[PDB]
RNA sequence: GUUAAUGUAGCUUAAAUUAUCAAAGCAAGGCACUGAAAAUGCCUAGAUGAGCCUCACAGCUCCAUUAACACCA
RNA sequence: GUUAAUGUAGCUUAAAUUAUCAAAGCAAGGCACUGAAAAUGCCUAGAUGAGCCUCACAGCUCCAUUAACACCA
RNA sequence: GUUAAUGUAGCUUAAAUUAUCAAAGCAAGGCACUGAAAAUGCCUAGAUGAGCCUCACAGCUCCAUUAACACCA
RNA sequence: AAAAGUAGU
RNA sequence: ACCUCGGAGCAGAACCCAACCUCCGAGCAGUACAUGCUAAGACUUCACCAGUCAAAGCGAACCUCAAUUGAUCCAAUAACUUGACCAACGGAACAAGUUACCCUAGGGAUAACAGCGCAAUCCUAUUCUAGAGUCCAUAUCAACAAUAGGGUUUACGACCUCGAUGUUGGAUCAGGACAUCCCGAUGGUGCAGCCGCUAUUAAAGGUUCGUUUGUUCAACGAUUAAAGUCCUACGUGAUCUGAGUUCAGACCGGAGUAAUCCAGGUCGGUUUCUAUCUACUUUAUUCCUCCCUGUACGAAAGGACAAGAGAAAUAAGG
RNA sequence: GUACCCUAACCGUGCAAAGGUAGCAUAAUCACUUGUUCCUUAAAUAGGGACCUGUAUGAAUGGCUCCACGAGGGUUCAGCUG
RNA sequence: CCGAGCCUGGUGAUAGCUGGUUGUCCAAGAUAGAAUCUUAGUUCAACUUUAAAUUUGCCCACAGAACCAAAUCCCCUUGUAAAUUUAACUGUUAGUCCAAAGAGGAACAGCUCUUUGGACACUAGGAAAAAACCUUGUAGAGAGAGUAAAAAAUUUAACACCCAUAGUAGGCCUAAAAGCAGCCACCAAUUAAGAAAGCGUUCAAGCUCAACACCCACUACCUAAAAAAUCCCAAACAUAUA
């Protein structure tokens, strides 16, 4: 018999794929996830499929920091006005802390 | 499942009563430690297996020389079944340049530096 | 009404879904009702086990039979059979999925008080059938009063200082002194060296 | 030697709770008299007992019985 | 034990959604009376429970009733 | 996946624009009631949006329904 | 064209 | 029954993780019409194939969702493109039954018999005091349950054997256990006596002949002191049987277009072996009759034990 | 579903090309199953004669009787024989 | 030897199938998975081997990793010496048990399936023999030595002695219910005996128990059965020093 079917999908290894304190490089993928887990924050990008992004190269840090939600984000200003007054939300976020600076200026012509 | 334990850090503090019961004073702890490993490394999981072969204690009865400091304590805390530990107490000086071809280690632990087998 | 109620077989939104049988209902000290809700005699579990609905009606026939309702009350304190137990039916080879939801069972854990009596009586009177009742439980158990349970664990606080025995399991577990713990559970270092399975040793500090 | 399933006013069925009717047989009703048909009443330990709530009404105690079986390959 | 089908006016039959026409049963009328026939009416919890939208209605959620299969030594 | 033909009073056909009739359907019309056969009356969105003028009537738009074929990796 | 029955002296 | 993809649990906190394990789903719909072009760096379903995300730039404004799917070769197309319930979903371009007439290669990697493991079903004993027993739990029976045991059944597992461990009943010869059917001894009785019911002990001795069926069984007839429960490769086929079952022939009913098939029946159907090795080859119960006597007992029908006498039957040995 | 044994002479309704007719029947005929009864036996899962749910009989897939015949398969009286 | 003769040829048919594979010696060496007319096989990955080049690799500490338990990940120090890439390949890709967390089944199996770790298919000592449990592994000679793991412990159930009058046939309803079918109150005499706790009665009666008195004094260990089938199975032993 055994009515259960489809039970045979794999693990998508959605994780972290840089722990804090990598040297994280322009372009790669902090952390792969569905249903959000760590919320981008200092230059981090986000996906389409909430992958996490770092845009500048440095170091990557995980912190925690308050929610406040964009307010066309309908699912979550409703959220917001059913607190008491006291609360806040307090999500986690991902930071890269960038490392090389954006440039010098070099001589090029005693002219 | 079996892992890899963490250890209490409560039992690695040791009780009044305990300094009577060794040779100890805990103010001037002792430089450096003698292991010997009185177990096999067989029948243990592979995180023994590889500590073993870094503190060079790959043959039982072996005495070794390890610092006291607490990168060395890790390795001998997972590990400290398998191993033998008193410390070096030397009772006269390091050995000098000159000295340092006539020593014994004397079980009891105590690097003496002058090794003539005349008795007293 | 001082009489335990008609506790029925199979609950009235019943499971259809298949529950795992899951092992850690059984094991271990309890968690739930350990202590007297306005009692004062008591059916102490001193072992864990299911518990069966011929198993209440034993209890619901024994106790109301030989209780006078104008001196004494009895109230439940374990919950009703909750837990389906699955049965494959007679002769039926290996395999093939999960059989029919049969009958239901609670999980009832070690140091857990199951059945809660009271009123004007005194417990040398209310051993005549409590101890009765405590051997046809599926598991060890021992009639307890108020005063008489306590009086246990008085006792056992004071096997653990008494002995001196230097070693205790707690002492043994906790720092892997052997390197006992390719040998032991994750949950005897958090029970104690007293549990074992579904059984108890109180034997043993 | 095994399980599941039935046990009814006298007979039958049922009502899938709260108990209906055709009969056997009671006497009104109407015809000269009777039959037939119609009006009722009766008569149900609901097969057996402690009911847990209250019970064909549900788990049993129980006394019969129909089936399936204990063959094999 | 497993598969597939099907649960309809008291009866059976259907309608590819809105449930007809044929009994039975109900009052009339023709006949002295009843039938047959002619004029009407009523009758389906469409077996089971929520609704994603409107469901005998289509997926199920359920209890009855039937088919064919329970083999090889 | 490509042609080709066709939609109508509820069902069959057609007349070269100017749309004919038999069923079905509603009536009386007649006898102690059912059916033909006559008949008047009644129901032709001529399948679709415009028209180039006046389109069953014609070059497109498709809504479909059926023929003749051709598709395997 | 279609009509079947009427309890026992 | 399933076959591909997705969410959730087992898999509790990086990632992963089976199952004919538990549950939900999917094989699309919707809005755009830049759903334009390029290009640093990474993720990855444990390989590959595939899938994923994306900074900057050129160019214009100023995607939701969980899966929602299909390689190559070939087709059709001028070209951009488009083709599978290829769903057995990494896809063979296009192929079903049946075999007891069967064959070959293997497999104890894999079933039947037998062993073994396990004991759910079976069997037994105790614990408990509900209730039967006019009263009265314990003379006998026993509910719900509990704790042990046994290894007789139906199973289940697939561990030894498929370069063969021959298979049901029966004959022959039996060995053993005791959970005793008889014979012996004893305690209780709801045991007057006779018969019995139950329990402890005892396994030296014994445990019938027939009709039917292949029958173990079972029904029956006639007895018996009684006509035991089981194990021993369901003891024993290099001791026998072949009736059934389990080949090739054949009807019959059914299934199927047929070939064929059926825990359906029925007739018929080859049972080989010259012994190398181990092992081995001469050591008393029961019934009935007489008697007690028609006593003991009972009110009477009924009716003993014990002692004693004697007869037979089997067994063993002549 | 009825008179009434709770069974159809009949009534009502559907599908079909036709609804298995005559015979025979617990068979060499799925099962129940050792059907039930008379005979045979001291005793009959055997055999013979009937009764019929054969719900899976049945008419040249031939049906049913009957004379002979059979190293066919069952039953049997009597004799006889280790 | 006919479900399709036989001989020769194709023919050394093909065989994911079984069998077999021949000198000496040393060295490294155990199986995450995914596809598959595939699960008796193969291809890739993994693991393994060799030859090379380079620089880090294991071990880890603060900090750090989500809302609706054991642990792991990341990781400097430090202990150590390996790792990664490059080049070439074959083989393994039909597993067993033990511990632990689980799932299926009987909270059955020497059961099946996952994970973590061992061990086994590697030698040796022990647990009686013994794969998988414990000790222990890098090799030879020795008629030297210290050790490691390493031999099961249990044997139970005595019990108070005496004495008992009485408002009572305690009110209700009951054929009758007198302490004892059921309700209600639980009053009371002498010192001391309950409007009565168990038997025994249709009911009454009869027995005890709880009571005075009696004394030495309640004397109070609170426990826990066994059954197979050829023939029990070391012999035995309580007493000279860790
Ligand atoms: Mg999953
Ligand atoms: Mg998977
Ligand atoms: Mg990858
Ligand atoms: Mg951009
Ligand atoms: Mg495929
Ligand atoms: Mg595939
Ligand atoms: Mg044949
Ligand atoms: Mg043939
Ligand atoms: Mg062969
Ligand atoms: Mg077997
Ligand atoms: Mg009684
Ligand atoms: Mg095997
Ligand atoms: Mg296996
Ligand atoms: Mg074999
Ligand atoms: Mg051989
Ligand atoms: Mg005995
Ligand atoms: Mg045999
Ligand atoms: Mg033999
Ligand atoms: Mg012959
Ligand atoms: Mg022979
Ligand atoms: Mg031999
Ligand atoms: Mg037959
Ligand atoms: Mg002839
Ligand atoms: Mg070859
Ligand atoms: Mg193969
Ligand atoms: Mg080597
Ligand atoms: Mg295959
Ligand atoms: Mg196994
Ligand atoms: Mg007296």
């Amino acid at each position: 018999s055994s009515k259960n079917l489809g039970g045979k999908s794999s693990g998508r290894r959605q994780g972290i794929k840089k722990m804090e304190g990598h040297y994280v490089h322009a372009g790669n993928i902090i952390a792969t996830q569905r249903h959000f887990r760590w919320h981008p924050g200092a230059h981090v990008g986000v996906g389409k499929n909430k992958c996490l992004y770092a845009l500048e190269e440095g170091i990557v840090r995980y912190t925690k920091e308050v929610y406040v939600p964009h307010p066309r984000n309908t699912e979550a200003v409703d959220l917001i006005t059913r607190l008491p007054k006291g609360a806040v939300l307090y999500k986690t976020f991902v930071h890269v802390v960038p490392a090389k600076p954006e440039g010098t200026f070099k001589l090029v012509a005693m002219l | 499942k079996f892992t890899r334990s963490r250890i209490p850090e409560k039992v690695f503090q040791a009780s009044p009563e305990d300094h009577e019961k060794y040779g100890g004073d805990p103010q001037n702890p002792h430089k450096l430690h003698i292991v010997t490993r009185i177990k096999s490394t067989r029948r243990r999981p592979y995180w023994e297996k590889d500590i073993i072969k870094m503190l060079g204690l790959e043959k039982a009865h072996t005495p070794q020389v390890h610092k006291n400091i607490p990168s060395v304590n890790a390795k001998l805390k997972v590990v400290k079944h398998l191993i033998r530990i008193k410390p070096l107490k030397l009772p006269q000086g390091l050995p000098a340049e000159e000295n340092m071809s006539n020593t014994c280690l004397k079980s009891t632990g105590e690097l003496v530096v002058q090794w003539h087998l005349k008795p007293v | 009404k001082p009489k335990l109620r008609f506790i029925e077989r199979a609950p009235l939104v019943p499971k259809v879904r298949r529950e795992p049988k899951n092992l850690s209902d059984i094991r271990g000290p309890s968690t739930e009702a350990t202590e007297f809700t306005e009692g004062n005699f008591a059916i102490l579990a001193l072992g864990g086990g299911y518990l069966h609905w011929g198993h209440f009606e034993m209890m619901r026939l024994t106790i109301n039979r030989s209780m006078d309702p104008k001196n004494m009350f009895a109230i439940w304190r374990v919950p009703a059979p909750f837990k389906p137990i699955t049965r494959k039916s007679v002769g039926h080879r290996m395999g093939g999925g999960k059989g029919a939801i049969d009958h239901y069972v609670t999980p009832v854990k070690a140091g857990r008080l199951v059945v809660e009596m009271g009123g004007r009586c005194e417990f040398e009177e209310v051993q005549g059938f409590l101890d009765q009742v405590a051997h046809k439980l599926p598991f060890a158990a021992k009639a307890v009063s108020r005063g008489t349970l306590e009086k246990m664990r008085k006792d056992q606080e004071e096997r653990e200082r008494n002995n001196q025995n230097p070693w205790t399991f707690e002492r043994i577990a906790t720092a892997n002194m052997l390197g006992i713990r390719k040998v032991l559970s994750p949950y005897d270092l958090t029970h104690k060296g007293k549990y074992w399975g579904k059984f108890y040793m109180p034997k043993r500090v």
